[PDB]
């Protein structure tokens, strides 16, 4: 009923209705190979959890994938398509598959090229549908990056992962620091990828998340007073300890030059200065974002405002997730 | 505003 096929350095036994498996996913998550869907004529993405139980870590994260994977469905995110298991019982189990829909390529050099409003800020646009989606599912991301940001040729986009769940350069201060971050966590993530998107290169790179708070205060601009305090006390001193960086205007930042129909390049801009805010407090909003008039063109509340989607030892697990593969 | 069927990889 299945076949085995040797990838890298772990043998891939799935559905013989899954063919010309090929590795792309060289994630610590799973191996993610590209097969072909023989009984619907399609590309797949098929990922491979070995033995997700073997430590009360992996069984969690993965027991948490399968259940999101299943409940969770937009346009916009990563669908699922298929999860199985080749082992026959409980007794054997120890193997989970999951197939999903197979998308083209992520954001980490589409970024690079020179796109129009048109396609760049409806690419936005879907994220925002995604990430609000998972959003109103109890689900913060965090680990917002191109690299897991994949997109299709009919300029089609979605979510890969649900990331951390509970390349920095993508992170908000929130994390950075280490402090209290809300739902408009992600939108830190978003504007980077947006602005890295038109200054063509990395908004706020360096070598480690010091020299990483660092280009993003001189750059964008210092925290005013009130918000300093928020700080844990060593790393309040070392901001206090900096200079003054009043940072730079958005218009001298994100430069006319960089865009191409002629308020569209500034009203784009207006975006980012309500994206790009370190005090997470005054940080635009999904629902904001959808609105703003350089988003909601595109807006649909079929695909924006979506229905929400829905609510122990080693062995214990094994159980679990069996039971859930099964559930199929 | 007909959105854009098309997108660039290469
Ligand atoms: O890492 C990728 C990935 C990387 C580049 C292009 C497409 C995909 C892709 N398409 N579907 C899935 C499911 C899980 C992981 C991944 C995918």
């Amino acid at each position: 009923n299945f076949y085995s096929v040797e990838i890298g350095d772990s043998t891939f036994t799935v559905l013989k209705r899954y063919q010309n498996l090929k590795p792309i996913g060289s994630g610590a998550q799973g191996i993610v190979c590209a097969a072909y869907d023989a009984i619907l004529e399609r590309n797949v993405a098929i990922k491979k959890l070995s033995r997700p139980f073997q430590n009360q870590t992996h069984a969690k994260r993965a027991y948490r994938e399968l259940v999101l994977m299943k409940c969770v469905n937009h346009k916009n995110i990563i669908g699922l398509l298929n999860v199985f298991t080749p082992q026959k019982s409980l007794e054997e189990f120890q193997d989970v598959y999951i197939v999903m829909e197979l998308m083209d390529a992520n954001l980490c050099q589409v970024i690079q090229m020179e796109l129009d409003h048109e396609r760049m800020s409806y690419l936005l646009y879907q994220m925002l549908c995604g990430i609000k989606h998972l959003h109103s599912a109890g689900i913060i991301h965090r680990d917002l990056k191109p690299s897991n940001i994949v997109v299709k040729s009919d300029c089609t986009l979605k979510i890969l992962d649900f990331g951390l769940a509970r390349t920095r350069y993508y992170r908000a201060p929130e994390v950075i620091l280490g402090m209290g971050y809300k739902e408009n966590v992600d939108i830190w993530s978003v504007g980077c990828i947006m602005g890295e998107m038109i200054k063509g290169g990395v908004l706020f790179p360096g070598t480690d998340h010091i020299d990483q708070w660092n280009k993003v205060i001189e750059q964008l601009g210092t925290p005013c007073p009130e918000f300093m305090k928020k700080l844990q006390p060593t790393v309040r001193t070392y901001v206090e300890n900096r200079p003054k960086y009043a940072g730079y205007s958005f218009e001298k930042l994100f430069p006319d030059v960089l865009f191409p129909n002629k308020l569209k390049a500034s009203q784009a801009r207006d975006l980012l200065s309500k994206m790009l805010v370190i005090d997470a407090s005054k940080r635009i909003s999904v629902d904001e974002a959808l609105q703003h008039p350089y988003i909601n063109v595109w807006y649909d509340p079929s695909e924006a405002e979506a229905p929400p989607p829905k609510i122990h030892t080693i062995e214990e697990w094994k159980e679990l997730i069996y039971k859930e593969v099964m559930d199929l | 505003p007909k959105r854009p069927t098309t997108l660039n990889l290469f």
